[PDB]
């Protein structure tokens, strides 16, 4: 029940430079970042899942914790459309306590 | 190498920041540095850095419309410098 | 020849509709854009899959692989892209100093 | 959602040297850039110059990133006004 | 009416030579 | 004065700082200022996720827990710095070799080096 298997790891280094090597100090230290990068994706993704009160584990919120941290957008899987991006919703008590920053500042 | 080539395009610039500002900064990050061209080199990739912050922040006032005098308020350079990665966040109004 | 011509033809020839942009944009806004937005949003759109194919075919090229573009041409054309700045993600609050 | 770029991006590769019949899963890739980089630069363009979409802040983030869709932008933006002129 | 029925027939022939066989890949 | 620096105040003091500068109130405003404002800002996009109207307590309550990992990232545990000790504490000490000159790690570790620096032609 391992999910990597040191020959695909192997041509992961083969497609970058073919005349490069790892040793086992580093090849056993890359075989546990993702060990641990699995593990941090799904500890943070069932909680996307749980806050919508499902438990199901769609693909639309490990979209969320890639995104937000690890800067990965993966291209072909494709989403619903994007609802109408609400830009500010400045409330009334903020409209009034900036309009009051200016008051004293020119009057 | 573009890293050599580019450094004889150096020899007839001169930067703002000063080699004994940038030669300090460098002595606290772990070197004295014994070559003058590469003072030269970090004092203008530093400079470029702000230059560029500073000019998203004009046309950030510029695309606005006032068109007299451009005063460096904070709402023309928060913006400015988040796209890098400077991330401010100024609070007002403290009850 | 004979193909260089009939490429260069889809080069040029080829567009998103701006029956379609202009229905996307617009789901996005929540109003309306003008003509002149959706005729410049379809033209860097684009260049950007010309950023794309033009690169994913530098990775083809690296690999031992022939032309028909398999996805793992692409996703390693994105991965590439971005760590070169030129994939925009307004979700990721980037830091600098550490 | 379905795919609204299916057959305009197959000429596209094409164009840019990939083959006369591209695999279906590229093109599914591709659709996915597009359909991101036009909400990733409607996004950022709401925010800038002002919550509308004028075009003036349209050709502010391509420079700085990439010169080729500024000087790209130019030319459908001067294309525009000899297109006009000839009717 | 010449621009209206002309501007389809740039993209009708864009239907004809290019992606005749769809394929797939594993 | 406003009632939260009044309030700065009496925390750094309950603590072991009796003498500070003034500059650090003004300090300790802003980090909390931009602490609540990250906190919100993540609370709404996992309001939108979960495709509610509000900000509900939930909501922040996640908000604060998904982001005490790489915001405030911790030294480690003790339960780990236990463990990690007691593999490595019993390993026996090495001898030592009676006339070595320089003690010192293999090269690839230490930092001697021909340093070598360009021909300022």
């Amino acid at each position: 029940n391992q999910v990597l298997t040191k020959k695909k790891l192997q041509d992961l280094v083969r497609e970058v430079d073919p005349n490069e090597q790892l040793d086992e100090d580093v090849e056993e230290m890359l075989l546990q970042i993702a060990d641990d990068f699995i593990e941090s994706v799904v500890t943070a993704a069932c909680q996307l899942a749980r806050h919508r009160k499902s438990s199901t584990l769609e693909v639309k919120d490990v979209q969320l914790h890639l995104e937000r941290q690890w800067n990965m957008w993966i291209p072909g899987f494709g989403s619903e459309e994007i609802r109408p991006y609400k830009k500010a919703c400045t409330t009334e008590a903020h409209k009034q306590r900036m309009a009051l920053i200016r008051k004293t500042t020119k009057k | 190498t573009p890293l050599v080539d580019f450094l004889m395009q150096l020899e007839d610039y001169t930067p703002t920041i000063p080699d004994a500002v940038t030669g300090y900064y460098l002595n606290r990050a772990g070197f004295e540095a014994s070559d003058p061209r590469i003072i030269r080199l970090i004092s203008l990739a530093a400079q470029k850095f702000i230059s560029d912050i500073a000019n998203d922040a004009l046309q950030h006032c510029k695309m606005k419309g006032k068109d007299r005098k451009y005063t460096l308020t904070m709402e023309d350079l928060t913006p400015a410098l988040s796209e890098y990665g400077i991330n401010v966040k100024k609070p007002h109004y403290f009850t | 020849s004979e193909e260089q011509l009939n490429r260069y033809e889809m080069y040029r020839r080829s567009a998103f509709p701006k029956a379609a942009i202009k229905r996307l944009i617009q789901s996005i806004t929540g109003t309306s854009v003008s003509q002149n937005v959706v005729i410049a949003m379809s033209g860097i759109s684009k260049v950007f899959v010309g950023e794309v194919v033009e690169e994913a075919l530098d990775v083809c090229e690296k690999w031992g692989e022939m032309p028909p573009l398999q996805p793992k041409h692409m996703r390693e054309a994105v991965r590439r892209l971005k760590s070169k700045g030129q994939i925009p993600n307004s979700k990721h609050k980037k830091i600098i100093f550490f | 959602r379905k795919r609204l770029f299916s057959k305009e991006l197959r000429c596209m590769m094409y164009g840019f040297g990939d083959d006369q019949n591209p695999y279906t899963e590229s093109v599914d890739i591709l659709e996915d850039l597009v359909i991101e980089f036009i909400t990733e630069m409607t996004h950022k363009a709401m925010s800038i110059g002002r919550q509308g979409r004028v075009q003036v802040e349209d050709i502010v983030f391509l420079i700085r990133k990439d010169p080729r869709k500024f000087a790209r932008v130019k030319d459908l933006l001067t294309m525009n006004e000899e297109l006009k002129r000839a009717r | 009416v010449n621009l209206s029925e002309e501007s389809a027939r740039i993209l009708a022939t864009n239907s004809e030579l290019v992606g005749t066989l769809t394929r797939s890949c594993k | 004065m406003p009632k939260d620096a009044q309030m700065m105040a009496q925390i750094l003091k309950d603590m072991g700082i009796t003498e500070y500068e003034p500059r650090v109130i003004n300090q300790m405003l802003e980090f909390a200022f931009r602490y609540v404002t990250t906190i919100l800002d993540d609370a709404k996009i996992y309001s939108s996720h979960a495709k509610k109207a509000t900000v509900d307590a939930d909501d922040v309550r996640l908000a604060i827990q998904c982001r005490a990992d790489q915001s405030f990232t911790s030294p480690p545990p003790r339960d780990f710095l236990l463990d990690i000790a007691r593999q490595r504490n019993q390993t026996p000490l090495p001898l030592i070799k009676p006339y070595s000159g320089p003690r010192l790690p293999p090269d690839r570790y230490c930092l001697t080096a021909p340093n070598y620096r360009l021909k300022s032609l």
